[PDB]
RNA sequence: GAGAACAGAAAUCUCCAGUAGAACAAAAGGGUAAAAGCCCCCUUGAUUUUGAUUUUCAGUGUGAAUACAAACCAUGAAAGU
RNA sequence: AAGCUCGUAUCAGUUUUAUGAGGUAAAGCGAAUGAUUAGAGGUUCCGGGGUCGAAAUGACCUUGACCUAUUCUCAAACUUUAAAUAUGUAAGAAGUCCUUGUUACUUAAUUGAACGUGGACAUUUGAAUGAAGAGCUUUUAGUGGGCCAUUUUUGGUAAGC
């Protein structure tokens, strides 16, 4: 009790990429001036502040790079401490991800089996199959909020054999279908699979490129078996790795 | 489809084997095709769904499939009696771009050495997987006659942007018994691989290379 | 291991069939070889289109985005070993046979 | 009676920073040299700065037991004019050298091979030694028993007629 | 630690010392050297039928574990497991 | 509370004798473990990630890798030895010995294993002291906010914390 301020910065996942990400434009911002002391925690950190003003400024800060939700508390000693609980929205960039259906039907019309492409103030996900873009917004969230799919640990590497077109492009995305192969079987089996990808003008014939593999997988999600069954495909391809030396 | 009582098709292939060599003695080009068209499934929407159903009956027994691998499954090759390629050789075919696409129509397949497959992927560039002629790798101790005789009696049903798939399932040489397990196991792979198991499949149909009216399935 | 590092892939060779096949009729005034390599070329080296003139006024082989993009923009706007051949001469001539 | 000072083993070893077709070329090397087929031999860890990864082969050895033995150490002699230096010689009474330019060795010139390089080492003993070998009953050698740098040095100076300069 | 061309902290080979200072998926503790570690060979006992016992304990349930029985198998020259 | 089957049992908030288990006090570390703390550079010995990127002679970032040529220093999560106090079992008749019956288990076997028939062994029947009778069953009440003292302790400078 010798604060009276107190800003908790949370995020309930293990692999924290958006946190670190802030962490990241809070060093580079140098957003620290005033800050007492900072406690580290499993999910994320808290900074003290002796008035309140820096604390709120902080807020203010926050609210404009990273898809939160802050909740106010007060304290008493017997003047009266406050506390500050922020949430950041779980979900990364690069994650997989269905969608609730009426929300998936709102935002578009879009697909409920998603992709996060880009992490703002709000969130974007993407149809990797067709390419189209939406943005949610951390309240429409965070009024029903719900979980992700896969999270990048379940990334497994694929070779590819070889690329087609389809002549769309949204900019920086050529929509393309490029024949694909798992390297843990490439030179053991004849086993080819056929993705419609948004990979189409960064990826050539010979590489590497990690995705998800839906046939492996055991999920236990309601939205996932809520789905239909040929409308799920089998790889969903997200980034290539391209080591120099 | 579920099956339905094939002696429709025991009377067509009585037909076409009379229509070959019976009616037109022609010279030795005997390859009695399976061609199947699928129905209600989009390509776009669906999964493009793929297998291959290798059955042992073989038909097209002159086939090329230029053995690329090192040198022990060169000498392999050269006892077997097929036409291999070098390292070096492969290194000029990955030199010169033009001679690539004319390799691929000079040999009608291929078959690796499960010690460089890992490299025709990038070295031997695309529009091979293209034409279809992605090599399949043979092991260190596997037989290399028998997996020549396999390369060249395996069958692959494999969905396009087209829904006609068809295969050279038979010859029009003779056993017709064996022809009608070769029939019956080609349809069983058909509506196995395809999503409602008997539903989809609509066009069946039997001709013996030649262009001959005589399908009736 | 063997050869690996040849480097026939990687934009060279492969996903260079992104066309489009459609009327063709492009707006194609002056685009020749010549004045297209001086215009496009003249402090360095670059790397040229398919088969891109205005001979026929028609030009359809712009095969990508900023292919299509900057052959819109000219129509837009009006515009216009085999060293041992020597080698081993030269050590034959060094290889006088007289003074052997 | 028993204390001799024979041959006990003479290997061969080529270690190569590449692991293209010079290790399958040193191999044909060794298999031409010794009258038995070699080893290729795996790296241990990985490096990075010679440009090794680990499982993959790098080097090539055969050890050769007999009067071969004594042939090529005879020629490996003659290739170093019957010339040590103090040095080479272990503490346990082994020694070895290496050889540039293996042409000297009756190896040919040809131009599909090219040039290599060789270690030799010669591994020392004395008869009994099979008591440190066996399965059943193993022990050691005596400290009277043991081959030493003086005992290696002296009797082959004075067989082979070489010389051990400094 | 002492030796071997390029070889230079550190690449491959040879000998001596080495009670474990290594390894055994993950936390920590225990256990292990002709092995429980490393390298090979053969396999599916991660099978069937049901009772009894230990821990938490009301001596209920859930989880986990122990020792037999009646079958069918694996491995090994075999005892065995 | 109601009793029931019996009549000095074989039982005990205890000692003795015999025989197990433990790793705290004390010793000792210097016999192997001997520590946090503020600790200077050595980049292609590592590099964790984060942002862009029609992608790789690929730019932009900062905790740290590793203390490098620093030791005395000591432990409730360190070990060689190891009390006192507290703790398990035994001190016989449901026992011991001799002889030979059963079995579909076990042995190479006429061997064993378990349970027996017949016979021998009471002044002490196998240490001490005590024993208000011993054993068994059914049924039901209230309670399920506790507090204080000596001693041994944990967290908080510390408290009637
Ligand atoms: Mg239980
Ligand atoms: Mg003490
Ligand atoms: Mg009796
Ligand atoms: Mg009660
Ligand atoms: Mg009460």
């Amino acid at each position: 009790n010798t604060w009276r301020a107190t800003v908790q910065i949370r995020q309930k996942v293990p692999h924290k990429r958006t946190f670190l990400f802030l962490e990241q434009l809070i060093l580079k911002h140098n957003a620290h001036v005033d800050t007492i002391s900072i406690s580290e925690a499993k999910d994320g950190l808290d900074f003290f502040y002796a008035q309140k003003n820096h604390a709120v400024k902080m807020i203010d800060f926050l609210n404009a790079v990273v898809p939160i939700k802050h909740k106010k508390s007060e304290e008493l000693i017997s003047t009266y401490k406050f506390s500050y609980s922020v949430e950041i929205v779980p979900i990364c960039k690069d994650d997989l991800v269905v969608l609730p259906k009426k929300l998936a039907k709102s935002m578009g019309n879009i697909s409920q089996f998603v992709l996060c492409s880009k992490i703002s103030n709000t969130v974007q996900f993407m149809d990797p199959t067709t390419l189209q873009t939406a943005d949610l917004s951390p309240s429409v969230y965070w009024r029903a909020p719900f979980n992700a799919l896969a999270d990048v640990t379940q990334l497994v590497e694929f070779i590819v054999l070889d690329v087609d077109s389809t002549g769309i492009s949204r900019g920086n995305r050529v929509l393309a279908d490029i024949t694909v192969a798992r390297t843990s079987d490439l030179g053991v089996n004849d086993q080819v699979y056929y993705v419609r990808s948004h990979l189409g003008g960064i990826c050539h014939a010979g590489d590497s490129v990690m995705g998800y593999f839906i046939a492996n997988s055991n999920y236990n999600s309601d939205l996932f078996d809520g789905l239909n069954i040929d409308y799920v495909p089998d790889v969903v391809l997200v980034k290539k790795l391209y080591q120099r030396k | 489809m579920s099956k339905i009582t094939s002696s429709q098709v025991r009377e067509h292939v009585k037909e076409l084997l009379k229509y070959s060599n019976e009616t037109k003695k022609r010279n030795f080009l005997e390859t009695v095709e399976l061609q199947v068209g699928l129905k209600n499934y989009d390509p776009q929407r669906d999964k493009r769904f793929s297998g291959s159903l290798k059955l042992p009956n073989c038909p097209r027994p002159n086939m090329s499939i230029c053995i690329f691998g090192d040198a022990f499954d060169v000498d392999r090759a050269k006892s077997c009696g097929v036409d291999a390629m070098s390292v070096d050789d492969l290194k000029k075919l990955n030199k010169n771009k033009k001679l690539i696409k004319k390799l691929s129509k000079k040999y009608n397949a291929f078959i690796a050495s499960e010690v460089l497959i890992k490299q025709v992927p990038r070295l031997l560039g695309p529009q091979l997987s293209k034409a279809g002629k992605f090599p399949t790798p043979v092991s260190h101790n596997d037989d290399l006659y028998g997996k020549v005789t396999d390369v060249r009696s395996t069958i692959k049903f494999q969905l396009k942007k087209v829904l006609c798939l068809a295969v050279a399932v038979g010859n029009v040489e003779m056993e017709e018994d064996v022809l009608v397990n070769q029939i019956l196991m080609s349809v069983n792979f058909f509506v196995s691989l395809l999503k409602k198991n008997w539903q989809n499949v609509g066009s069946l149909v039997v001709k013996s290379s030649m262009g001959p009216a005589f399908r009736l399935y | 291991g063997f050869h690996n590092v040849g480097n026939i892939n990687m934009m060279a060779q492969q996903q260079m069939q992104q066309n489009r096949i459609k009327i063709s009729v492009r707006n194609w005034q002056n685009a020749t070889m010549n004045d297209l390599i001086n215009f496009i070329s003249r402090n360095a080296r670059v790397a040229v289109y398919d088969a891109h003139v205005e001979g026929p006024l028609v030009i359809g082989y712009v095969n990508s985005k900023a292919e299509a993009e900057s052959l819109m923009k000219w129509n837009g706007v009006r515009f216009a070993s085999d060293t041992i051949s020597f080698l081993r001469g030269v050590l034959l001539k060094r290889y006088d046979p007289q003074t052997k | 009676p028993m204390r001799d000072l024979k041959i006990e083993k003479l290997v061969l070893n080529i270690s190569v920073g590449e692991s293209g077709d010079r290790l399958t070329r040193a191999s044909k090397v060794l298999e031409q040299l010794s009258g038995q087929t070699p080893v290729q031999s795996k790296a241990r860890y990985t490096v990075r700065t010679f440009g090794i990864r680990r499982n993959e082969k790098i080097a090539v050895h055969v050890t050769v037991r007999g009067p071969k033995a004594e042939e090529i150490l005879e020629r490996g002699l003659k290739v170093k004019e019957y010339q040590l230096r103090d040095r080479n010689f272990s503490a346990t009474g082994n020694f070895g050298f290496g050889i540039d330019e293996h042409i000297d060795l009756g190896i040919k010139y040809d131009p599909s091979i090219g040039i290599f390089g060789m270690d030799f080492y010669v591994v020392m003993n004395r008869p009994g030694a099979r008591v440190t070998r066996r399965k059943r009953c193993k022990g050691t050698v005596g400290n009277s028993h043991k081959t030493t740098k003086e005992d290696t040095v002296s009797w082959f100076k004075q067989k082979y007629d070489a010389d051990v300069l400094d």
